[PDB]
């Protein structure tokens, strides 16, 4: 096929989201109680997917600013 | 951008003068239509209406359902415009359209209904002139509402349905014994939504007066009153009353 | 909301943390009464209880709120968790079946997961804030 | 201070919304230069004094369903400060086509980049039209209009209805025919003088209106509109009371529609 | 779906790409053009863009896009509402309305080209054509109709001007400049006969037919 | 609101024709009358029923999934623990019921003498009368025949 | 602008009264259309209309028939025009459309039908007309949804089955055993979305009656019952409910 | 501009009408075209429709083959009529537009040719005019939807079929014994999309009667009714009813 | 009140007028860049 | 009648003074002498003190962060 | 103008809080928390 | 007006917690929470 920018996006959104999401059933499940998970999985799991998120913050900032830059100019 | 509408709007005024007239026992006919006009602010357009004004044939009226006839014309003529609102009125006064008070008119015409079947009924009997009804109706004019949830029980676990259940049984032999039941059903409901219709007959009182041939026998008495008991489409359930007399008229 | 949806669920398991830590206060402090019979709760199975029904807290009442200058006054209210008994080992001629190896080794384990509960509750908030700057 | 506040905070928002909307598109209130933080604080210490008695419970929802609300505010603030300018810009263009009949324009007549009389005479009027209207009650009407939107249109699940934006779409509209209903005697008077300066070229076609019209068109209209500057006091009046009365119309055309 | 990560991330992202692409992917594209054409006869601005033209074009497009919107808020905003709706078939059946709106005033030969240059297959149906495609045929299409409609605008002022140019020179006004005779017949024209009403009218029925 | 009657009286109507229809060839052209009265049920009526099939029996259980423990030791000690989701036969109807039908008739027919009709004679048109009624003995429907002369 | 379409509207009033002149018992029909606007502010589309006054030949009187015959005329002459909204009225009144009661009308064709067929058998036994029936037809109106989730019951684990099974077993020889089992299944289904059908026969009365030839012989009376039992479609579980007898006409 | 569609379908309504007038039984054809609008306001667009009322030659009427002749011409000259949209009247009533009830027609079809069948076959036996029969049949038109999924048994481990499966067996010897087993099946299934029809019989009702030859004998009857259930295509499990008796005509 | 409830409220309600303000700030920019253009 | 949380924020400042008012009067009464007052319920006092006066720096920052955000909105 | 309700016959009572605890040296202990509707004119 | 609910026999209850308890030397205990409903008249 192609590049397929819109695609590309949500893809890497969802894989943004799901890490998220995994990191949270994990913390879910320990608080709960369930047996196996260990501590250090969970914190290291939720700052990854902290450092995901930050990530993705940062690339929506700097696309948001070109995009702002670029339909500024006078033709 | 603004005059050409009501222009418009008075020439159609005319042109439907011209069809109602047009019908025979009428020479002149004329209406004055009730539209939103353009405010430039309203958007609403509340219902629209059509005063109508007629001088009939002299010597003639008309009945009600050539009325009926005309308010139908008028009525889809106009777009958006119910029949009801459309108002007419007799070169004098005597408005033929009933558009708080035609409740006692629709009480009347139902024992109108009920008497003028009860002389059907029992004329062969007894004579054309020999008997006389009056029908009194009791009539429940609110705007009554309904909101049923019937369910079916579930206390018999043969008929129940369990959609998840969780049972842990636990005994140690000095017996200690235990058991925990967990059990989410699945219920029956039934859903009615009634609205009572508006104008119902919740009550009858019917007194029969019948002419002699010298009284007549037992038992055409009683089986005249079966009848008209019958007629009257009689109800226990609706306090319904039925009293019937015979003696000489005048 | 969708905004106490999302940390609803650590919300209510700390604050369960708290309630289960001042039941096991509770025990520690009747260390030594005669006929205490230590108490303690079920976690898992009270969180789950909470989630899927809220928390309906039994027993309390408040006076009225008439205008100013009426002496507010509250009755003794407490939380609908069950308080289970804590199964006891070692017999000790007073009733009093607290343990202070168990219930300290609970407390420590207590403490320890309502600190876990915080930092879950702060990592999720701090991500909403950076999302919204 | 907590939730029991700080959900009751939620009181606040949306009527801050609508005043801020408003003060942000207004004639007055929204000009540039006002600091920022005065046109906010405004809106912020207007709502203050109206969150009360404004019985409101709504919730900012993540990933906000109920933006559909926030967008309700601001489209009302739109409706009442937008609307008002309305009386402006037929001033605005009054003026303007007056310089257009004198000389100063005709650079914007055969072909520019710079068009340079806005700044001539169409900025006259308008900031006289902008005293005049301030001059009132005008500053406080608008804000009296909004606080009847906020008892009239408060919060809803059926906020705005159609066939109501064109009211504001085909309402100017009234800016032509304002602008002219005010510039009509000096328009006319011009086109005399226009005219009879032309039919000079009958006698000689050397009279060149380039050298003979415009000094005499100049000086004919400032003089004239120095005598009919004072038929704009009335002509205001006129000017906002009906666009008023559209506002108003259409805040009361809403409710009983709705 | 998306777990408060990225959700208020795409929300406010789309609302940063509004007043540009939104805006001009629905319309106040042909009414802002036509409006000033419009302004370009009758003379000079004298109608202040910043204060009350885009204003105007903004309320227009608002009356214009209602439809669509209430069909929007009909088959997303009550299911995407708390339940049985989650982003995903409420995206694809909040695209439909908008979609179909947009294809409705594309004219049949700008998607042909943008097919032909975005190296796409074969198109099965009018559905299949994706927003890619959509996007800049229907701002071609729309640049087209606003220019018919400025035309069809122009087209009585210009008969004003040379009828009264006519007039003036005929009668013997050698060399009067007929531009500043016209500009208030301009504006006679376009009062007396309710111009304004006639030309939001006009466009507004034309914009969907 | 008042075409309730209109429509009644067009009901009742077609009642007594039909009654007419079958009679009069067995006692003549006029030696029978009958007048009908059609209680109308012109309320709005709407139902929703959701009968769930019972899954009490084992046979007849249908499960998604079943989590089952048995334990026990031997002083014996015996424990079981079980989890059964079930799934469930649902069946739902929405009758929306029409506006307008008869929930009770009373008709009364009289017949003319020839001397009266003998006792088969009226029992077999009484008969017919309720066939043509279509005489509904859930609905209440009421039927009284009498003979006599008429005038 | 708007004189135009108004323009338009007229026209083709005058076509409708020009062209309808050419059907015999017409000589003036005046109409008129009413569609209220193509808006922008609703999506409920109020419905257009139409109504026309015709005036009859005198010595012809109109048939139902060529009243339905000008109302889709009107109908399929202007589009947007469901033939409710045609209104008819005469050279002087007379209502010909009643603008809920085609039930009525239905019911009678169908049980015109049964009645005409129980004729046509029973008439060649008995004679041309020595016979009568009538009908009586319970018709059920009502709007009915229906769905079924029939599953088939997995309780024999032969006829089961199985996605996935944890199943851990374990004892010690003081005998302690442990068997934990987990069973996840998959399910046979039957999805119905039943949509019952408007204005079905819930309930059929027939009632027959045969004149004599001295009454018919009983095996003769017998076969003519099975035969109108047999045309009426007699069904036992409707409560299908039949009558015959035998009598002299007059 | 719209004025040149305007004149483009009145002047098409004279080339149809000449079209219909050179046919043999036609003098003229008054047509109205009836195109509304491309609308969008709705997902409907109701079909555009068109009206003519036809005023033959005297004294012939117009086959419905024919009928349907001049029906399809004017949807076929026409784009955007379907045939079924078009309406067709008589100089002087005459509804020829027969586009509730349909049900009621189609069902007399059904029957008219099973009854028809029946005739033709037993003609030849009996006599062209000893043998007399009718038809009553039930139709089903309720929509209807049926998605089975059918699963197939894997409790027989010989049968089944395993994606993967984690297996221990352990043992002591006090014999400590331990058998793990895990297992993720997978399994066979079928899924039908049945999407039933509309217009199906389900229950044929027909009655037969034949003159007499004096009676037929025994074997004769019992054929012929063995033939008629044969042609009604009688199915014991629609609950089908067959009876045919014999007696002479008058 | 609970303590943890105390600042978990403060939290919540800091988020969301966060979030409100934000969509305020991208509504008004949108409108003053729709109102900047040339016509 | 009304909450005029202006007055709430001033209900948790009276508060949160009275209660530390009441510690150090506590604490003054003991180490003056005076009978009665125990050491235990001195400290318990300030300690309870001590965490009402945090609460009360707690809610300034983040209401001084809160109107340092509603100040920034463009308008 | 109220009314008196100081008489339980004729208290209106919304809510009631009743703790009764006592041992048999009988300890005895008894809270009773009343929360009331009250009748109530306002002649302006 | 409101009306007297001083006897269960004719007061409603939306909500009630009831706590009853007894050891046999008996030492008791009762608690006992409720929530009213009451009937209400509203004359102006």
């Amino acid at each position: 096929s192609t590049v397929s920018f819109a695609g590309q996006l949500h893809a890497a959104l969802d894989r943004i989201s799901d890490r998220q999401a995994a990191a949270r059933v994990q913390a879910e499940k320990f608080t709960l109680g369930e047996p196996g998970i260990a501590l250090n999985d969970v914190m290291a799991d939720m700052q990854k997917a902290s450092v995901s998120m930050q990530m993705g913050i940062q690339v929506r900032n700097k696309l948001v600013a070109a995009y702002q830059e670029v339909m500024s100019m006078q033709v | 951008q603004f005059s050409e509408q009501v222009n418009y709007q008075r020439a159609l005024e005319g042109e439907l003068a011209r069809t109602i007239e047009t019908l025979g026992p009428v020479k002149s006919a004329r209406v004055h239509l009730a539209m939103p006009k353009p405010s430039l602010f309203v958007r609403e357009q509340k219902s629209p209406s059509a005063s109508v004004t007629v001088t009939l044939e002299p010597g003639r009226a008309l009945d009600e359902g050539q009325i009926s006839a005309v308010v139908h014309l008028v009525s889809s003529a106009v777009a958006g415009l119910p029949p009801g609102n459309v108002t007419l009125v007799d070169q004098s006064g005597h408005l033929l359209t009933q558009s708080n008070d035609a409740q006692l008119k629709f009480a009347n015409d139902v024992e109108s209904r009920i008497q003028r079947r009860i002389e059907a009924i029992l004329s062969p009997i007894v004579g054309n002139g020999n008997v006389h009804a009056q029908v009194t109706a009791q009539l429940d004019f609110a705007n009554k509402e309904q909101t049923e949830e019937h369910y079916s029980p579930n206390g018999d676990a043969s008929k129940a349905t369990l959609r998840s259940r969780q049972l842990n049984i636990s005994e140690q032999v000095p017996r200690s014994t235990q058991r925990n039941e967990t059990s989410n059903y699945e219920v029956d409901r039934t859903i009615r939504h009634t609205k009572m219709n508006v104008g119902d007959i919740e009550r009858l009182s019917v007194a029969v007066v019948v002419n002699y041939k010298l009284p007549l026998t037992a038992d055409q008495m009683k089986q005249i009153e079966d009848l008209t008991r019958e007629a009257m489409g009689f109800s226990d359930k609706r306090g319904d009353t039925l009293n019937v007399v015979n003696s000489p008229f005048s | 909301d969708r905004l106490d949806a999302a940390l609803r669920f650590q919300q209510e398991a700390l604050n369960l943390r708290a309630q289960r830590q001042e039941i096991l206060a509770a025990n520690i402090a009747n260390a030594d009464t005669p006929g205490y019979q230590a108490r303690d709760i079920d976690f898992a199975s009270e969180l789950k209880k909470v989630m899927v029904r809220g928390r309906e807290e039994t027993g309390g009442v408040a006076l009225t709120l008439t205008s100013s200058h009426h002496i507010p006054a509250q009755a003794v209210s407490s939380p609908a968790v069950d308080l289970l008994y804590r199964v006891p080992d070692q017999p000790s001629l007073d009733g009093n079946t607290v343990d202070m190896d168990r219930e300290r080794t609970q407390f420590a384990d207590n403490s320890l997961k309502y600190q876990m509960g915080l930092t879950v509750l702060g990592s999720q908030l701090k991500g909403m804030m950076n999302v919204l700057q | 201070t907590s939730e029991q506040w700080l959900y009751w905070l939620h009181l606040y928002f949306w009527p801050l919304l609508r005043v801020l909307a408003l003060i942000s598109t207004a004639p007055i209130l929204s000009e540039r230069a006002i600091p920022k933080r005065v046109k906010l604080g405004l809106g912020i210490m207007i709502t203050l004094v109206i969150a009360p008695s404004l019985p409101a419970n709504d919730t900012p929802l993540f990933s906000i369903a109920a933006l559909w609300l926030a967008m309700q505010q601001i489209l009302i603030g739109i409706a009442l400060g937008f609307t008002m300018q309305f009386a402006f810009a037929a001033v605005r263009t009054a003026g303007e086509f007056i310089g257009l009949q004198m000389g100063l324009s005709f650079a914007t007549f055969v072909d520019p980049g710079s068009h340079l009389n806005m700044p001539v005479l169409a900025r006259i009027m308008d900031m006289l039209a902008m005293l005049l209207f301030l001059t009132f009650n005008g500053h406080l009407w608008l804000i009296s209009l909004l606080v009847d939107t906020f008892h009239t249109l408060p919060i809803g699940s059926n906020p705005v209805n159609s066939n109501a934006f064109m009211a504001l779409a085909r309402a100017g509209g009234l800016i032509f025919l304002n602008g002219l209903m005010l510039a009509l005697p000096v328009i006319t008077l011009l086109l005399t003088l226009n005219l009879a300066l032309g039919l000079l070229n009958r006698m000689a076609p050397q009279l060149s209106i380039f050298v003979i019209g415009f000094p005499l068109t100049l000086t004919v209209g400032i003089m004239l509109m120095a005598a009919l500057m004072p038929l704009i006091a009335p002509f205001c009046e006129h000017l906002f009371s009906e666009i008023f009365n559209l506002l108003a119309d259409i805040v009361s055309e809403m409710p009983i529609n709705n | 779906s998306w777990s408060l990560s990225v959700q208020t991330l795409v929300f406010i992202t789309s609302l940063t790409f509004l007043p540009a692409i939104l805006l001009m992917m629905t319309s106040f594209t042909r009414i802002i053009i036509v409006f000033g054409l419009l302004r370009n006869a009758l003379g000079t601005p004298s109608a202040p863009p910043n204060q009350v033209l885009l204003g105007l074009a903004l309320f227009l497009t608002f009356f214009i896009m209602s439809p669509v919107i209430d069909k929007i808020y009909v088959d997303a905003y009550q299911p995407f509402s708390e339940q049985k709706i989650s982003m995903q078939e409420a995206l694809d059946k909040g695209a439909q309305p908008l979609r179909a709106f947009m294809l409705r005033q594309t004219r049949e030969a700008d998607l042909a080209l943008f097919a032909r240059l975005a190296n796409s297959g074969p198109l099965q149906g009018p559905e299949a054509v994706p927003m890619r495609i959509l996007l800049p045929a229907y701002v071609t299409s729309e640049l087209k109709t606003a220019f018919q409609i400025g035309f069809t605008i122009f087209i009585p002022f210009l008969i004003i001007d040379l009828v009264i140019a006519s007039v003036l020179m005929a009668l013997g006004m050698m060399m009067v400049p007929p531009a500043t005779i016209a500009l208030p017949f301009k504006l006679m024209l376009f009062v007396l006969v309710d111009g304004w009403q006639l030309l939001m009218g006009s466009l507004a029925q034309s914009f969907y037919s």
